[PDB]
């Protein structure tokens, strides 16, 4: 039918309806020759991948095809998962080998991500935190994950105090003089709006002072560094 | 939900309509979104579990599906039961006159809903009941057989089985509504 | 009547554990002389060193063998805070190689494959209260990917998967807690893998087990429809966990468990330090402070007994 409508197409028609059904490799080729930077692909893939975790019986039938219109690379090598695994090592593949110097790339995943329900598949969300140490910070506190939103921002406090640092893409903790720390203080200030907000709910009450009290340990130990770099600064002037 | 069904019903009993036909239109249109949130809700365990969200300082009962909400307000008497039973009088008394008023159809299809949810209805309805006897809620609901019985305020008599009946004398004229009459 | 041979190890170092293969014809044997020595099984029933190398520069606490399926693998974790992966690289030129290092923040108590229908899965749990799962995605190349950490708020002293094969039952895992905690209880936690969220989650804490816990381990399952969890703290405890019932119309939890225990001995007479099943998960092997090693058994009435007692000198206690 659209064979027809192909009689008379178009440079981003012909993307959409073949992104549509499955062939996602068709058209990332025809993508790289009309460079028109394809954003669509990964979206309709991560919505299928989505699908198939919620989806039923007649979906897990329906899946067998648009998988075979690929290889998968490589296939296999142990217990066999329903699909399922399938499309997230299609995944795996598709990015790291077509990537690009810019973001199609880990925001537009997280984003279709947390738009439709998921603790996130901890494969992205390990590789999107030493590549690019908040901005998710802000992609949490939007998409209401207050919970997790302290927690990501407690565990980069960790890192920045010479704890884990290799985690969170940090070259210094008290040495080589001080250099660069940014502080993620508007994020921590809706953090402490957010908690302000729910008064009752004892949980949030209980993390907040958590939360405070290493805030506290932190600026102390901060103000320790600097007072001890501005000692170190004055020595030398006398070459 | 809320806004609907509050706004839609309220007013498909009492709002000024130039065209006398927009009146049932309107009613129509509200009563198949309630029909399709109804028969597209299936409840498991969790559902009768509920949980109150802290917004703006204050713990509201967050949002059960849209069905448990709509099947519990059908077993007690809220006014929509009572509304879609008078619907169905309603029905049946125009029907009744054989005049050829506009509109004739679209109530055909309206009470074909209002008959549809009400078949569903007692199948979920065994089902809740008990699941609903198992989670300890304070919530009381009342058997489907048992509001059918009961004397409608208005009418003050149990003309509520009478009137579904009298739907019969339309199977030749309208036999959908039959068969779910017989149902 | 047990007979017991020794043999002249020459260790430099005493050795603080001993591991045989699945078919009892190898045993690797690792001590404080930083070395791992493999020893084979001849026909004759003499054990020969086959392989011997120095594998770390920290106390290696566990070793464990892969399936072998996936070849002849060997996992070791250490207080150096990693675990290593090593393949028998043979020609008559064996020489476990190191395979990889998982390095993910302090020491590694303990290391178990998981059962070989989940694939060459690899468990470490570490004194930061975290287990970490990863999987080999190719065999042939034994690359690493972290597939899950599981945050269990307590310091992990040992893991035990779950060896049920049955698609009834989703992947679980059981955890301990070292912590003293004079308060804390809940020292063994139990994981199960939610295919919804694709992520593991508690599924029980055995909130009897308020004393330190050493070791733990789940009984083979052999077609019961309730799972046996054996336990080591300051007594031996044996659970019956029976997982409760369900409807087919909807389901998303950890399907709630009723748990017993149906057995608890103070007859170590010291801290009990390990627990071991046999093959058939019909007798128990335990150690304890009393310089001895016991034997328990159920009769057919599911009385529980011990049924042998050990010496210094080697001698089984008459």
């Amino acid at each position: 039918s659209t064979a027809a409508i192909a009689g008379s197409s178009a440079a981003e028609e012909m993307v959409a309806l073949l992104v549509q059904a499955g062939l996602f490799d068709t058209a990332i080729s025809l993508c790289q020759t009309f460079k028109l930077a394809l954003t669509s692909v990964f979206e309709g893939l991560a919505c299928k991948c989505i699908r198939l975790q919620q989806g039923g019986e007649a979906a897990q039938a329906e899946a067998w095809e648009w998988l075979a219109a690929n290889q998968l690379a490589t296939v296999i090598t142990t217990k066999e998962s329903s699909a399922t695994d399938e499309a997230w090592r299609l995944m795996i593949s598709y990015l790291d080998k077509y990537e690009a110097k810019n973001t199609l790339y880990h925001h537009c995943i997280i984003n279709k991500l947390l738009s439709h329900g998921v603790p996130l598949p901890n494969w992205l969300i390990n590789r999107y935190k030493a590549m690019d140490a908040a901005e998710l910070l802000r992609l949490y506190l939007k998409y209401d994950l207050l919970e997790e939103a302290a927690e990501l921002v407690l565990e980069y406090v960790d890192a920045l105090l010479g704890k884990g640092h290799q985690y969170f893409g940090i070259q210094a903790p008290l040495s080589a003089t001080s250099q660069l720390v940014w502080f993620p203080y508007s994020a921590i200030d809706h953090l402490r709006q957010a908690l302000g907000e729910n008064e009752s709910n004892q949980h949030n009450q209980a993390i907040l002072s958590k939360l405070q009290r290493k805030m506290d340990e932190y600026f102390q130990k901060l103000k320790k560094a600097t007072d001890d770099y501005k000692k170190l600064v004055q020595k030398p002037l006398r070459a | 939900l809320q806004f609907l069904r509050d706004t839609v019903f309220l007013r498909y009993r009492t709002r000024a309509y130039r065209r006398a036909a927009e009146k049932w239109e309107v009613a129509e249109a509200v009563l198949d979104v309630f029909y399709k949130l109804l028969k597209d809700y299936e409840p498991q365990p969790e559902d009768f579990v509920d949980q109150y969200v802290e917004l703006q300082g204050e713990e509201r009962v967050a949002f059960k599906p849209p069905g448990f909400s709509l099947m519990h307000h059908l077993l007690n008497e809220s006014p929509m039961l009572e509304l879609c039973l008078s619907l169905m009088e309603e029905g049946v008394t125009q029907l009744d006159t054989y005049a050829p008023f506009p509109g004739k159809k679209h109530l055909e299809k309206a009470v074909a809903y209002c008959f549809m949810l009400l078949n569903l209805t007692l199948q979920k309805e065994n089902r809740f009941m008990d699941l609903l006897r198992e989670s300890h809620l304070s919530m009381i609901v009342t058997p489907l057989e048992q509001l059918l019985q009961g004397i409608n305020p208005r009418s003050k008599k149990a003309d509520n089985v009478v009137n579904i009946a009298r739907y019969l004398c339309h199977g030749n004229s309208n036999a959908e509504l039959a068969f779910e009459s017989a149902k | 009547m047990f007979v017991a041979r020794s043999i002249a190890a020459d260790h430099k170092d005493l050795i603080h554990d001993v591991s045989f293969d699945f078919h009892g014809r190898r045993m690797a044997t690792c001590s404080s002389d930083q070395s791992v020595k493999v020893w084979d099984k001849s026909e004759n029933v003499n054990w020969h060193c086959t392989a011997s190398w120095k594998t770390h520069s920290g106390s290696v606490w566990r070793v464990t063998w892969a399936h072998p399926e996936f070849g002849q693998v060997l996992a070791s974790c250490s207080f150096d805070r990693t675990a290593a992966v090593w393949e028998e690289i043979v020609g008559g030129q064996s020489h476990w190689v190191k395979r990889t290092t998982l390095v993910d923040r302090t020491s590694v108590t303990d290391v178990k494959f998981a059962p070989k229908h989940m694939g060459l899965m690899l468990a470490t749990c570490s004194a930061d209260g975290v287990v970490r799962i990863y999987e080999a995605p190719d065999v042939m190349n034994l690359q690493w990917s972290l597939q899950h950490e599981i945050s269990c708020k307590l310091s992990c002293s040992c893991i035990s998967w779950n060896p049920s094969s049955s698609r009834a039952h989703s992947p679980m895992i059981a955890v301990g807690s070292d912590d003293s905690s004079p308060n804390i209880m809940g020292k063994v936690q139990i994981y199960e893998y939610n295919e919804n969220t694709r992520k593991y989650a508690k599924a029980e804490t055995l909130m009897s087990v308020s004393d330190p816990v050493h070791d733990i381990a789940f009984a083979p399952n052999l077609g019961r429809s309730f799972h046996i969890l054996a336990v080591a703290t300051k007594d031996v405890r044996i659970f019956t966990m029976k997982p409760l019932r369900k409807e087919l119309s909807s389901s998303g939890g950890v399907t709630k468990f009723e748990n017993h225990t149906v057995a608890q001995f103070d007859n170590h007479n010291s801290q009990v330090w390990r627990v071991s099943w046999n093959i058939t998960g019909t007798v128990l092997a335990s150690s304890g402070d009393d310089g001895t090693v016991r034997l328990w058994k159920a009769n057919y009435m599911d009385n529980w007994k011990c049924i042998g007692v050990l010496k210094g000198d080697g001698n089984p206690v008459g």
